[PDB]
């Protein structure tokens, strides 16, 4: 931990890019994560919404 | 833009439906500035057989 002041911007800055693309794995009301999958199962008036 | 459709299927005029009428026939944009009016014409365009 001597070095945590490096360590400490470090961890957060893999962590922060870590949340950042594990965001992608989030689903926020849609039917599924995926956006390759949202359009093949979706008609144009409810994938556009 | 006049034409004669279905009850059935009727619902596809409408901006960016699918079906066989929608993606053959007429194709209205996503971006549709307008309004569609429909009316029954069985006394001119309905004919015996």
């Amino acid at each position: 931990s001597a070095l945590g002041k490096l360590q400490d911007v470090v961890n957060q800055n893999a962590q922060a890019l870590n949340t950042l693309v594990k965001q992608l794995s989030s689903n926020f009301g849609a039917i599924s994560s995926v956006l390759n999958d949202i359009l093949s199962r979706l008609d144009p008036p409810e994938a556009e919404v | 833009d006049s034409f004669v459709i279905r009850g059935d299927e009727v619902r596809q005029i409408a901006p960016g439906q699918t079906g066989k009428i929608a993606d053959y026939n007429y194709k209205l944009p996503d971006d549709f500035t307008g309004c569609v009016i429909a009316w029954n014409s069985n006394n001119l365009d309905s004919k015996v057989g």
